[PDB]
RNA sequence: CCCCACAAAUCCCAA
């Protein structure tokens, strides 16, 4: 049909293909959007009700923007800045409240799990924060002793990876065409040998030798990309793809229509 | 902090002589450190243990 | 003119590396005499 | 160190053996062999800025005491304990400062004193006009054995990047 | 600034989107001059970033001694069994168009320090201020809004 | 103070191991690379904080305020 | 050829006390 | 402010992010780097001042300096190296970036020029291209040593009609210079184009460099095995001739050159045969050194380097000094307490043999710590001096 | 700090379109084309296909500064043919084909569900 | 030292000569002893030469 | 519109690398022409040239203030193009050696050719022309 | 020397620079806070009434 | 308001 795809392998965090019938444009284009501006959802706003422990507040504050969040109902809902709404209402914002005591007479640690979802959830999957570990404890936030006290109202809104990395999925991606430089794109700095003076690439096995002395074939033309894309977790990594196209399509359709109205 | 508390300083004049202790010695061999020096109008004048 | 060449022979005053006395100090004695020698030498032909 | 120009077991060597590590290493980790317990029984010797005039100095331990990389009498009275310990506080936390230029190296040693991180650990009560704290401090990768004895490990100054040495065309 | 005197300010910022990045998918922190290496004249600079490299890798932190018998060559022996190129270099490539870098880019970790000078203190304007009262000119300091 | 979250050249989240990383150094008696080739970060800018990491919290925390 | 790059101090800390 | 430059009229584009921003050009006037400087401005507030600003501060009539006749503008580090990358036979460019860096052009005539190729693809020269920029009507010949008018060694530069013909560009044709492009074309058109100029110039190097692309490295700096070896039996015989001079010299058997006191004879032939030593070791490592170097490329290229600095860092150093007579004899008789006294062998009185690469050795180290201190006290009293006499 | 401002990343102008056109006077149909609020991602893909085009004489795009999120595009082409006409067509097969190439990404994934 | 001289062909060309160089100052004397060019003498100290030779 | 100014078939003598991986320098001698002779600037890599062979020659100065130059137009290029080595450039010097021998060079972009003989001393040209260059 | 042959001065200021490729000779970049704050006179003329008005 | 400290800034080079 065209850019025929074929995977390699699958994991619950990465995945491996290969891309064929493709320019390089818009490979590179499909690595930016998916690096760039694949929606999903952070903390971003943090209501500081009292603290009291060694650690500062501000401080805490970062922390807490970049736990990842259960994002697969996105699409759902709506950015704050689009809604009709004042101050994020349901429909544009999620809430949540954390409670941290300091209880014990040993260090007592506080986990993602700990902070629980307090608004309305109206029915979509969202906002829960990811537990990679076997151990259900997310990323640690702080510790308290004894004497300590957080009490934390956090608001969630919708942003883009762009314009800040706390929104970005991917966090993880590669890159690579001709492991043999059969396109001579670059040739290779070497003191005593070109050869011995560079490791072999594990993609090298699929395309074939140089057929040692050819001439140069000047019209060729790159093809066969190599992909590993790895997502933070916050969504499954087959989703975050066809989201990168979807919304790849979009601006062209957008684009496209703009032309049309002018 | 460390580096300000073993500290010397000589007097010399305002200004400044060109042929007198600003310049390294080799009597201060392991005993002074031959690099940890302010620069301007007081090099070679402060120097560290 | 008489500020541009003060400038001009002002430029190179500091891009100087400090035995025929030369150099800063050289320069220092010829403007400003300062009648002492320091290097009294005279070529003979 | 002090040196025995005699010896029993034949040209020349310095007075302390390895037993005497072996109990200093074994006091330490004790958590009773000190600098002291080294002085007294003539093993290291003070020497003052004067009287090096009338004493020769060994580099290495092993310079000349027996009979590529790099480049490398027989009346020695002391040996140095270690070269690297003529620096000072500051100049000990640059790496290789052999393998650079001397001014550079005084540029550093300056400039470092101007570098944040952590300066204390009970700053959250110690008031002060002035005051510099970073998030995430980091021990440097690279690193001399000497400012373990600094505690800069312990109180790292600024934190490691992943650098790129290239002209990416603007800035 | 380094730990080698090769001090500096930053320039502008980009993000990961556009700047060059690697196979393995790294993109560098920071990137500053080449031509900034001869004329300094600071070759251990390079020797840090290369061990450095090496230490991470085998998760062994490196060791720098003054005086000591480590040289270049077993430090590249040991990157390149570790999988790398033995000097350093890298491939690289452009991220407007991701096409290949031409030629090859020597890329490593390095130990950096935060200065003191942010240039929020040091930025100052004036026009029209407070007049000094002895001499009626404007007054000295830019915390008390001098010219 | 507390490890970091989202490394910053990459992006992977970084902390929820730190603490099994400890005791994988403390029971287990193996090498901080089998510690993390085993916790699992092939990339190096992964791993480079959690060599160079310096808890001070646990300095900070042990005072004994009100 | 390694020549010792690298230096370990709770490793030495650990082999010394069993050492003992 | 030093001279009649470092004071220049400026237009204004106005700028987020709060710092000041300008070309880089203009670096070398100001004598102003960036690692941290700090720069003054002037607001003009009547009509006559801002008129007389623009009519006589103002950059574009500025480039040439007054005080040396030769023009204190001139294109600098990064896209001078990338000009001198571009500017080769050697090379070559495709359609997709041709087209686009024309456009980078702003006065670009809108016209393609043809292919300097066709067999295979269309293709073009770095020298086709770069034409583009030269404004059109300019003639300069070089002829420096080769330039058989058919040059193989491919120095020297012509242009005819702002089209290059052959060469290759270089700081020496197109940086500072007494016959450079830039001078020409200032005193040849108008005292403004030559700002047009820059900016294109420097617009599509950068450009160019940037799909390019260049670094360096540690792999730069080493050497051949063979040859470092070479270099090491060059020092080897060197000293072997400086012992021979001393032996004949304890003998009291000597020329005794007219004048000068024996001391001074010795001084004299030792510290020639050291330098000698010295630059024969830098020679050779320089003719070693491969031309897919990028260090070599960077110091023949003009901007940053040197013979000396490549030399230090590959081969060998050569003795510090201390106002010429080497280190003298701090402690009595030897000039360190890890030595035998009366020694005159080169090592002994503070030769540095080693090189940056290797690594020094303590002692090597002390020395030239004295001379790096050396260096510094005299610049930061000299500094205060000529100041007061340039005033 | 009151200088135009990080919404210029993506959030759209503010009373004017995406895009701006203007007719060049240097040579016969030549038109250039204002885009703001994107960079590079769309240029360079954008630039890339038209080129693809044989019917298209020229295609060009460039971002004057990295502060702002705005790039310019010229194209010019033979005669008779609308350089409008070319892009919008050029987008049309951008979009099938990357329709394409996501319809054959889920039927791979599908297929390579694990069991 | 050499000194470009006039070839007698109508050239010019690098060719030997013997100078002295001293070690101290004067004027009112060396002008005298003979066998010596009593026009190309020149010294360093410029004072003299006002004292001596005049103020041009 | 188009004719060729000057055909002939060459013998190289050999090939010159001059330290540059795709560029060479070539030379060649006359085969009908006693002392015609030829040096020129050849991309190697875009095409072989081996030592001791035949090549062939076109001025060609048209094909059969110009306009930008035409994309290929993967259509009918019915043009002097049964050739390979195909390219442009412009002459820039004339020196007449031997008081009959002239002397043409020709510049392309940054490669240089030189031709001689004396029999043209007015066919061949103006500043710019075209080569042809067969296999 | 310190309040005649120089003095302070009003309609100024200083800070940190860098440098940029994309800006030719004669042009300098400024951050709009100093724009803000330094400031020129105009005088109202039948020409620049309606920009001044907008300004305004 | 002065006096003292304390720091930046002139960090080369040419071929
Ligand atoms: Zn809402
Ligand atoms: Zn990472």
């Amino acid at each position: 049909e065209g850019p025929q795809v074929k995977i390699r392998e699958a994991s619950k965090d990465n995945v491996d293909f290969i891309l064929s019938n493709v320019d390089l444009a818009m490979a590179n284009s499909l690595r930016r959007v998916m690096i760039a501006e694949i929606p999903t959802l952070a903390i971003d706003s943090v209501e500081v009700e009292t603290n009291t422990t060694v650690l500062a507040d501000e401080f805490i504050a970062h922390r807490l923007g970049l736990i990842p969040l259960q994002s697969m109902d996105i699409e759902q809902l709506e950015y704050s800045r689009d809604c009709f709404c004042e101050d994020h209402c349901d429909k544009c914002s999620v809430v949540l409240t954390l409670q941290a005591f300091g209880e014990s007479e040993s260090t007592t640690n506080v986990y993602s799990k700990d902070l629980v979802i307090v608004s309305n959830l109206m029915g979509r999957n969202i906002g829960h924060p990811i537990i990679q570990d076997k151990e259900g404890n997310g990323v640690l936030i702080c510790k308290l002793r004894k004497g300590q006290e957080l009490k934390l109202t956090c608001v969630a809104k919708k942003g883009i990876a762009k314009e800040h990395a706390k929104w970005g999925p991917a966090a993880a991606i590669e890159f690579e065409y001709d492991p043999w430089n059969k396109l001579k794109h670059t040739d290779y700095w070497y003191e005593q040998d070109s050869a011995k003076e560079w490791p072999q690439s594990k993609n090298c096995e699929y395309e074939d030798p140089p057929n040692e002395g050819d001439p140069f074939d000047y019209k060729a033309q790159a093809d066969t990309f190599y992909m590993n894309v790895e997502s933070v977790g916050s969504i499954p990594v087959d989703q975050v793809v066809v989201r990168g196209i979807d919304t790849l399509q979009k601006k062209v359709a957008s684009i496209l229509l703009a032309l049309t109205q002018m | 902090t460390l580096s300000h508390l073993r500290r010397t300083n000589t007097p010399i004049g305002r200004d400044g002589k060109l042929a007198k202790p600003r310049q390294l010695h080799n009597t201060h061999w392991g005993l002074v450190c031959p690099a940890e020096t302010p620069e301007g109008q007081a090099c070679g004048l402060v120097k560290n243990l | 003119v008489g500020v541009l060449a003060a400038q001009s022979i002002g430029e190179p005053a500091t891009q100087m590396t400090l035995k025929v006395t030369s150099g800063v100090p050289r320069l220092k004695e010829i403007l400003n005499v300062a009648k002492n020698m320091k290097t009294p030498s005279l070529t003979v032909y | 160190f002090i040196v025995e120009d005699d010896e029993s077991l034949g040209h020349k060597e310095l007075k302390v053996r390895k037993g005497h590590i072996a109990k200093l290493m074994a006091t330490e980790y004790q958590d009773e062999y000190t600098w002291s317990s080294l002085l007294n029984e003539g093993l290291v010797e003070y020497i003052d800025a004067e009287e090096e005039e009338s004493i020769l100095i060994a580099m290495q331990p092993e310079d000349l005491e027996p009979a590529a990389k790099r480049i490398r009498a027989t009346t020695f009275t002391h040996c140095e304990i270690h070269p690297s310990m003529i620096l000072g506080v500051a100049a000990s936390i640059i790496p290789f400062p052999d393998h650079n230029q001397s001014p550079r190296n005084t540029y550093q040693s300056a400039m470092g004193k101007q570098a944040m991180g952590v300066f204390l650990t009970n700053y959250n009560v110690r008031m002060d006009t002035m005051a510099n704290i970073l998030y995430y401090p980091q021990k440097p990768l690279g690193t001399t054995r000497a400012m373990e004895y600094l505690k800069f490990r312990e109180l790292p100054a600024g934190q490691n990047a992943i650098v790129a040495i290239a002209c990416y065309s603007g800035y | 600034a380094s730990r080698h005197g090769q001090k500096g300010t930053i320039g502008i910022t980009y993000r990961r989107e556009d700047m060059p990045f690697t196979a393995e998918g790294i993109v560098p922190d920071l990137i500053i001059n080449p031509h900034a290496i001869p004329s300094r004249m600071t070759v251990a600079h390079l020797i840090e970033c290369l061990l450095s490299k090496v230490a991470a890798l085998s998760g062994n932190e490196g060791d720098a001694s003054p005086f000591t018998d480590i040289t270049v060559e077993g430090i590249s022996k040991l990157l390149r069994e570790h999988g790398y190129q033995s000097r350093g270099f890298e491939v690289m490539y452009n991220g407007h168009t991701g096409k290949k870098l031409m030629a090859q880019i020597f890329f490593g970790p390095t130990y950096y320090q935060r200065l003191r000078h942010m240039v929020d203190d040091k930025i100052h304007a004036r026009a029209r201020g407070p007049m000094q009262v002895l001499t009626r000119q404007p007054v000295e300091g830019r915390s008390r809004d001098g010219g | 103070m507390i490890v970091p979250v989202r490394c910053f050249s990459c992006g992977k989240v970084v902390g929820d191991k730190w603490e099994s990383y400890l005791n994988l150094l403390q029971e287990d008696e193996l090498d901080e690379g089998t510690a993390l080739s085993r916790l699992g970060l092939k990339r190096y800018c992964c791993r480079r904080m959690i060599l160079t990491h310096v808890d001070l919290i646990e300095k900070f925390l042990r005072y004994n305020p009100l | 050829t390694n020549a010792s790059p690298f230096i370990k101090r709770d490793r030495m800390r650990r082999n010394f006390l069993r050492m003992r | 402010s030093l001279h009649k430059m470092s004071m220049m009229a400026h237009r204004v584009k106005v700028i987020p992010y709060s710092t000041f921003r300008l070309n880089l050009s203009v670096t070398s006037p100001y004598n102003a780097d960036f690692d941290g400087d700090e720069m003054n401005l002037h607001v003009p507030q009547s009509e006559e001042t801002r008129a007389e600003l623009s009519q006589l501060c103002a950059v574009p009539l500025q480039i040439v300096s007054p005080q040396s006749n030769k023009p204190c503008m001139g294109i600098v580090q990064d896209t001078l190296c990338g000009i001198r990358k571009l500017t080769l036979r050697d090379t070559f460019i495709e359609l997709d970036q041709v087209l686009n860096m024309l456009y980078w052009v702003p006065d670009w005539d809108g016209v393609i020029p043809t292919p300097a190729i066709i067999k295979p693809k269309p293709l073009w020269s770095g020298k086709q291209i770069l034409s583009v920029a030269i404004p059109n009507g300019i003639h300069l010949q070089r002829f420096d040593e080769g330039t058989t008018l058919l040059s193989p060694k491919d120095n020297g530069m012509l242009i005819i009609d702002g089209q290059i013909i052959f060469g290759v560009v270089e700081k020496k044709t197109v940086g500072s210079s007494n016959g450079g492009l830039i001078h020409v074309v200032t005193r040849e058109k108008g005292p403004q184009v030559c700002a047009k100029l820059f900016g294109n110039i420097q617009k599509v190097v950068n450009f160019w460099l940037l799909h390019n692309g260049f670094s360096t490295g540690i792999g730069d700096t080493i050497a051949d095995g063979p040859t470092m070896r070479e270099i090491t039996e060059t020092i080897a015989e060197a000293k072997k001739k400086v012992l021979d001079v001393t032996k004949e010299a304890q003998a009291n058997l000597l020329t005794a050159k007219h004048g000068m006191t024996l001391r001074e004879s010795f001084e004299d032939n030792v510290v020639r045969f050291l330098n000698e030593a010295r630059d024969k070791a830098g020679r050779l490592a320089e003719v070693n050194l491969k031309d897919l170097n990028n260090v070599k490329q960077m110091v023949m290229a003009g901007s940053k380097g040197s013979f000396i600095n490549i030399a230090q860092m590959s081969a060998c150093v050569g003795q510090q000094s201390v106002e010429g007579k080497r280190i003298a004899f701090g402690f009595v008789d030897r000039t360190l307490p890890h030595f035998s006294k009366d020694d005159y062998s080169p090592e002994s009185k503070g030769f540095v043999e080693n090189s940056y690469l290797r690594g020094l050795t303590p002692q090597e180290f002390f020395f030239h710590a004295m001379g790096g201190r050396e260096g510094l006290i005299d610049t930061a009293v000299k500094t205060a001096e000529t100041g007061y006499i340039q005033r | 700090m009151n200088a135009p401002d990080r919404f210029e990343l993506f959030l759209l102008g503010e009373g004017e379109s995406k895009l701006k056109i203007d007719p060049d006077t240097k040579a016969p149909n030549a038109v250039v084309i204002t885009f703001e609020k994107e960079d590079h991602t769309l240029g360079n893909l954008i630039r890339a296909e038209l080129l693809n085009d044989r019917k298209v004489l020229f295609a060009a795009y460039k971002v004057e500064h990295p502060f702002f999120a705005r790039f310019k595009l010229r194209i010019q082409t033979t005669e008779g043919y609308d350089p409008k006409d070319a892009l919008k067509n050029a987008c049309n097969s951008i979009i099938n084909k990357l329709g394409a190439l996501k319809t054959n990404f889920e039927t791979e994934w599908n297929l390579q569900t694990l069991a | 030292y050499d000194r470009k001289v006039p070839s007698p062909t109508g050239e010019y060309v690098k060719e030997p000569e013997w100078v002295l160089e001293t070690d101290g100052v004067n004027l009112s004397e060396v002008m005298t002893v003979p066998g010596i060019d009593p026009t190309r003498i020149y010294t360093n100290s410029f004072i003299d030469i006002m004292e001596v030779l005049g103020i041009e | 519109m188009s004719n060729t100014l000057f055909d002939d078939i060459f013998q190289v003598s050999e090939v010159d690398p001059g330290r540059y991986n795709k560029v060479c320098r070539i030379e060649a001698a006359s085969t009908t022409q006693d002392q015609c002779k030829l040096t020129l600037d050849i991309n190697v890599e875009l095409f072989p040239v081996a030592a001791q062979d035949s090549l062939t020659v076109t001025i060609a100065s048209s094909l059969n203030a110009t306009r930008s130059w035409r994309p290929p137009q993967a259509g009918d290029r019915s043009l002097a193009d049964d050739y390979d080595y195909v390219m442009y450039g412009t002459a820039y010097k004339f020196e007449e050696v031997s008081k009959d021998l002239i002397a043409v060079y020709y510049s392309f972009g940054g490669l240089l050719m030189r031709l001689e003989g004396n029999y043209r001393n007015l066919n061949n040209l103006q500043e710019n022309a075209y080569l042809l260059i067969r296999r | 020397r310190g309040n005649l042959m120089g003095k302070r001065v009003d309609f100024s200021a200083r800070t940190v620079i860098s440098g940029d490729p994309n800006l030719e000779l004669d042009q300098v970049g400024v951050p709009k806070s100093i724009a803000k704050t330094l400031t020129y006179p105009e005088v109202v003329t039948p020409y620049n009434i309606d920009r001044l008005t907008q300004l305004v």
